[PDB]
């Protein structure tokens, strides 16, 4: 999540108020974190399918780097839970083996 | 026929409101010249 | 009808009483199992951990 | 046989409940551990803020 979804509720395709789809795609490309040079290269494209394919490829290219980071985070965190949880079990081994035995 | 604006690291995507705050005060002369 | 309902409550409560008591007596006949065995169970638990 | 099966079911059930009580007990004891540290820490911080 980057921007609010209310703008998406404002300009929906089924309301037919989208008189400028190319601007909607530009508004959606505004959500991209891509470099200004990438925006200019998308602007160099003249055909609609070519700039749409480039804007979608840019959207996915940011989505790849993001997904790699989120996966790496959840991985390290789960490694921490695995770390501590067995210590809790070992801690139980202790607490069941001080006064018992 | 106006001097070029100092974008100064501020992308402005199409149909997307954006604010610009250049550190230079010379653009303020251009804003007053357009008032 | 109230007496028959009370009579049903009596005969049923007596059967349930015998069943609850027989079950309690026999669960006691398993409680006769020594506390050493319980300490053995816990001992096995002492063996059953990560390592 | 049905009644014996019930006696076996409760027989295991007691051992289970013993394991569960021991576990929750140990975990809570950990919570008393850490929690009291949270209290001692609060005393420490309030001391730093004045004294």
């Amino acid at each position: 999540p980057l921007y609010r979804e209310s703008v998406l509720q404002m300009m929906q395709a089924g309301q037919r108020v989208v008189d400028n789809p190319i601007y909607l795609s530009d508004m959606g490309a505004a959500l991209t974190g891509a470099e200004s040079h990438e925006l200019q290269d998308v602007l160099e494209e003249t055909n609609i399918p070519k700039r749409l394919y480039k804007a979608l490829s840019l959207l996915k290219k940011e989505f790849e780097l993001s997904k790699l980071q989120q996966r790496l985070g959840r991985e390290v965190e789960e490694k921490i839970k695995q770390t501590h949880r067995k210590y809790l079990l070992q801690e139980q081994l202790k607490i069941i083996k001080k006064e018992l035995g | 026929h106006l001097p070029l604006i100092a974008i100064t690291r501020n992308p402005v995507f199409p149909r997307f409101i954006k604010i610009i705050e250049v550190k230079n005060k010379k653009l303020v002369e251009l804003l007053r010249r357009k008032v």
